[PDB]
């Protein structure tokens, strides 16, 4: 959907249901509900664009994937998703041609020095995003909304690839309602359609809180286990860093049906960290809880299937990506599932 | 050495398993107003019908029997279903490998041979000290919510204070039973959320029961005590069929062949002014076998009412504006608790009966900028991915997406009938009656209000045979 | 520090891949074996190896990474594949619960793409000191050999001993290959069997390569044991809905020399005999196949060869042993031959020339009727094009059983020294010392001079590759055992 106007009313029910809803700045705005009504019966006085313009549904209600600066930005936005896309649910997606080259490159050794030293320091997933990604380059879904987590489309060695990855400039990477329900649908639609996920795991868990409580994270938030548990399409899980509790295990864990999963040396996982040394004993047993800051004991178990070092990502994960073009997985029998709403 | 000695021994082993660990557990569990595991089971299982699997299960390197979990099968009123009962006192119910594999156990038999499973949950999540290994075994019983969502049933009884995976799995499964007082959920408790965020809060406010029935629509029902919440699961499974293939129950009905006292007040229950409301309820009772329902939801959204009753034995899934909260409106939280339940209920082939009495959406800021157009979409979309019949009676306002979305004849209804009073039309500003609808076929009949339960068991009886196709394809991608 | 933290890492992995096989070939020294991971280098493709579970470690607590096994995936000639290895230097390479899920992950990751699994077995046998524990992982990965079978193409080599719980996954694949001199397999080890017996005698390559069965093969050396299994991948699809490779081909339009000695290979004598190896090598491309079973029921050949380019396997009766009569090991190793290539869509070419069952008490007493009507069923049952090509003798059940046109064939075409018959010289106690009666009644297709087999097999072949056949509803079939 491109809504290149106003859109108000039963003219906003086509839009939501179809997969992406691209709105353009200025001319464009969508609301249930007009502000002349919101003033009749609330007694507030609202304009159109404070009610429902594009910033409002690209950054607040998430309604809207992408804002175009104009018609022109709106329209070829749409043009590249497209082509990433199949045209339907049975036919394949392009295959491009590639320049990626066999070879360890400049841009895969920064990775080796991209993680920082120090916990309290982060850094810019995209950087490790552009480093395995064709031409570093990547269609991003919901750029706006939600920060703290990045879906995108890309493509390694010509084919598309969907990438969700958690993203510690913005709220610590964490796991929130809508950080949850802006990856969750992106990789139900990706699965629907073939596309395979490559998720990069930095997490600390879901949000905790009063105000995440009651807006219904648990309903909410675990929206995405259902979706990677469900998705049947290749899943690459390239873990950076933290990989605590539950943000280890919706990220694209081995046990909820990845098909690779590579950590690497600055991977830790764990239930929790120093929370842990208190619901277990009502400070040296505290850095005797860094059994835990490393890869190694989900390594002995089999949990990971490598630790490498970080400038062999990309070319591990193409590696991966090529085998696993012929998956078939068998799927329950029903009429559709039940998702939590 | 002698086989005498050897059963000897069993039974000695039987004992302390079963016997007094019970004891050290109503110990504990007592003291702070709960029952045990077991004795959970027993309320909520017929009498003898109890098979414990796994009952010598231990960890590996105190290791007390079970590893924290009471697992097994038996029937409720006479059909078969499997369960889990943590048992809170061994490590604060916390998921290691044993207790983990016990619960993947009885899912897998579940899923094997088509029973619902109901889990008992008094449980601190998954067990820190086992690392990653207690993560990923819930993780595997999440994989295997997932697998059943619309397969098997699948009830959560929250009997306890449950945080992490205890909260992350019900919330999977399709129904989430609290008790009061006793039973709270969070992704977190209130101390770590002080020592982490800063945030001073008691459990109650964090997520006691009255939080998520009301607040956040977590949890589908509230229990007086732990037997109240017991008797709701069991009457709950007796509505529905065992898996997605057999059919569901059916019980004899006393019906009156008839128009009777109670379907003629139907023709004074809808108020002379527009101003003025009546309780759907009403209307609901007197289409019902026996004017009975068990309520999904009952306090959260209470602007919708989703309930299961039964017409001439059948099951049938309520739907229906209830104009004694917000006049009736739809809002971001009766679309979502109204949504599910139709998927819910379209997944195990229940056939749904929507009353209608819908003036609009509620406005303000808040329901646009939390997405009311992405999440109120929601139930349009269940509606029409619904195949199971469909009956719609129109009780009065019938106004522009409201009308469209609660179960018209354009998104997919069977039978759309109207009474003299629904006033369908694209706003309110005559138009104020049903006959421009009627003359379009949009809607099918116009009927007095007394012939309502007539003419909804004539129809229910008339698509039973219903078939729809379906698309081809993995799956939807629904909002969410 | 990050880097210390890269450091580790290396050192972790020189420690699992470097010093370990340092260790692990001064331990095969003492027996004349490579190490498992010179196996793996050795089968597949140079650089293509991605290893999985290297830092899998036992629960217990000496816990080396692996515990025991190498496990991942690469190529071989350009097309995917599964492998693991055992090392036995490790706890002997008996199976542990570690080990037992990295070949578990390596299994169910082959069944999931569709690719095939190469076992390099090296093991004790199962690890005593892990209890029941090393038994569940036994029958874990042998279930998984089951629902593989028919599948994905499943191939064993023993480059080792192979006893107790190590003889059933072997003995589930497709194919097991063992190595002269290195390796065993029994059951039951020599030592309770007490009686007076070497391991060799017992379960040395000899035995299961021409008395029990079980070896498909024995390679002089642990290269020719490799260098076979590369060379059967090579006729074989990944999987049983992916085509076989198809190659090109150096093939004759007309009539060769090699074409016209078919016109004199058969004897003028019925005594006398001929080798049944010089039809195969004048119709197929290049004169080249691999044999099956080669040392096992030499009255048999089992192969598999090509015929302009595309894969075709081929069941030949050999008049240079035991007359090319069929017996009990003939029948078995005849019967599971096709019952796999039809599995994976391979077209069968029968040459015949059968003079009935070898006779004897012990025939009867050990059972040719229920082990004999397999070979009868395996033909029955296919669906794969089968084309059968009648050079000499023709009688009776022997010639309902080898590819006949009631049993299934799509194609029968008869040389003129074949003689279709209920029986020879026998029943008076050039009537029938043709093929005109068969003929007469359609039982035979074709008539034709030798020298054209090359060529009218060929065209068959082609005419038939869009073939399909409807086959029963129902869980499985219930062939005699
Ligand atoms: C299906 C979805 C996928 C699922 C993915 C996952 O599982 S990821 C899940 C991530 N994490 C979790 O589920 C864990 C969340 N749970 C917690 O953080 C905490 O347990 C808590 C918030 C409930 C706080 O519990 P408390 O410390 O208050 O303990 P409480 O007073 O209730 O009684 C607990 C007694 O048992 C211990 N105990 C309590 N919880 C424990 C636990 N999770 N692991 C180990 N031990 C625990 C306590 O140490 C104490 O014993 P003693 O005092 O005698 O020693």
């Amino acid at each position: 959907s491109l809504i290149m106007g106003p859109c108000a009313g039963g003219s906003v029910y086509s839009p939501a249901l179809t997969d992406f809803t691209v709105m353009v700045k200025d001319i464009s705005y969508m609301f249930v509900t007009g502000p002349e009504v919101v003033s009749a019966v609330m007694g507030e006085q609202v304009t159109a664009e404070q009610l429902g313009g594009p910033a409002v549904h690209a950054e607040v209600s998430g309604n809207a994937h992408y804002v175009g600066d104009d018609e022109q930005d709106a329209i070829s936005w749409v043009q590249t998703l497209l082509g990433y896309l199949p045209p339907n649910n049975l036919d394949p997606a392009p295959v491009y041609d590639h320049d990626c080259a066999p070879g360890i490159t400049e841009a895969d050794l920064a990775l080796d020095t991209v993680i920082p030293d120090s916990e309290q320091q982060v850094y810019d997933m995209a950087d490790v995003i552009t480093a395995v990604l064709d031409d570093g380059d990547y269609l991003e879904i919901h750029p706006d909304f939600a920060r703290n987590i990045i879906c995108a489309l890309g493509r390694v060695e010509g084919h598309s690839v969907a990438v969700v990855a958690n993203q510690p400039r913005h709220l610590a990477g964490v796991l929130d309602i809508d950080a949850s329900e802006k990856a969750a649908r992106f990789i139900r639609f990706c699965d629907s359609f073939n596309i395979p996920v490559l998720t990069f795991m930095d997490v600390p868990g879901y949000l905790p809180g009063v105000g995440q409580e009651h807006q219904g994270i648990i309903r909410r938030g675990i929206k995405l286990f259902y979706a990677y548990a469900e998705s049947t399409v290749p899943k690459i899980t390239v873990i950076t860093r933290k990989a605590y509790g539950g943000g280890y295990a919706v990220m694209g864990s081995r046990q909820i049906g990845a098909d690779r999963v590579m950590a690497w040396p600055t991977a830790e996982i764990a239930v929790m960290g120093a929370n842990s040394a208190v619901p277990i004993l009502h400070n040296l047993v505290d850095d005797y809880r860094r059994r835990f800051g490393n890869p190694y004991e989900a390594a002995a178990h089999g949990y990971v299937d490598m630790v490498i070092s970080p400038s062999r990502t990309r070319y591990e994960v193409a590696r991966a990506l090529a085998s696993l073009r012929n998956k078939r997985q068998a799927r329950p029998a029903r009429k559709h599932g039940n998702i939590p709403l | 050495t002698s086989t005498a000695d050897r059963i000897a021994d069993l039974a000695a082993r039987h004992e302390e398993a079963v016997v007094l660990a019970e004891k050290k557990a109503a110990d504990r569990q007592h003291l702070k107003g709960k029952l045990t595991a077991r004795a959970r089971i027993d309320l909520l299982l017929d009498p003898g019908s109890f098979v414990e699997l796994d009952e010598f299960v231990r960890h590996r390197t105190p290791r007390p029997y079970g590893d924290g979990v009471v697992t097994g099968h038996g029937t409720i009123d006479g059909r078969q279903v499997c369960v889990f009962s943590h048992d809170f006192t061994t490590l604060g119910g916390s998921m290691g490998e044993a207790f983990g594999s016990k619960v993947v156990k009885i899912y897998d038999f579940a899923m094997s041979v088509g029973c619902p499973v109901i889990g008992i949950n008094d449980s601190g999540g998954a067990r820190i000290q086992e690392g990653v290994m207690s993560i990923a075994y819930y993780t595997e019983l999440g994989v295997r919510n997932v697998h059943s969502s619309g397969v098997i049933p699948q009830i959560s009884l929250i009997m306890g204070p449950c945080a992490g995976g205890s909260v992350y799995s019900p919330a999977l499964t399709d129904f989430t039973v609290m008790v009061k007082d006793i039973s709270y959920m969070f992704v977190t408790g209130p101390e770590v959320v002080s020592a982490v965020m800063g945030e001073q809060v008691t459990a109650e406010q964090l997520g006691g029961p009255a939080v998520h029935a009301e607040v956040s629509g977590n949890a589908h029902y509230v229990g007086d005590d732990e037997q109240d919440a017991i008797s709701w699961v069991q009457t709950l499974l007796g509505y529905l069929p065992p898996n997605n293939l057999d059919p569901a129950p059916v019980y004899d009905h006393d019906c009156a062949p008839g128009i009777t006292e109670a379907d003629l007040a139907l023709d004074t229950v809808i108020p002379d002014s527009e101003q003025q409301v009546y309780d759907m309820a009403d209307v609901i009772t007197a289409v019902l076998d026996d004017g009975d329902y068990l309520e999904i939801h009952p306090d959260f959204a209470r602007n919708i009412i989703c309930a299961l009753g039964r017409v001439e034995g059948h099951s049938v899934a309520v739907v229906a504006n209830q104009p004694r909260h917000l006049a009736g409106v739809l809002d971001i939280d009766a679309s979502e608790k109204a949504a599910r339940f139709i998927r819910f209920c379209d997944s195990f082939n229940i056939p749904v009966l929507t009353f209608m009495d819908v003036p609009g959406y509620l406005p303000g800021v808040g329901q646009e900028h939390q997405g009311i157009i992405r999440r109120g979409i929601k139930l349009f979309y269940a509606y029409a991915e619904s195949t199971v019949p469909k009956i719609t009676v129109i009780t009065r306002k019938a106004y522009g997406g409201g009308y469209a979305v609660m179960g018209s004849r354009q998104i997919g209804a069977d039978r759309v009938m109207a009474w003299p009073t629904a006033e369908i039309a694209v706003m309110g500003a005559r138009f104020g009656n049903p006959y421009e609808a009627a003359a379009h076929g949009y809607v099918d009949m116009v009927i007095s209000p007394s012939r309502t339960r007539y003419e909804v068991a004539r129809a229910l009886a008339s698509l039973r045979n219903k078939r729809q196709a379906r698309p081809a394809r993995k799956h939807g991608n629904i909002p969410l």
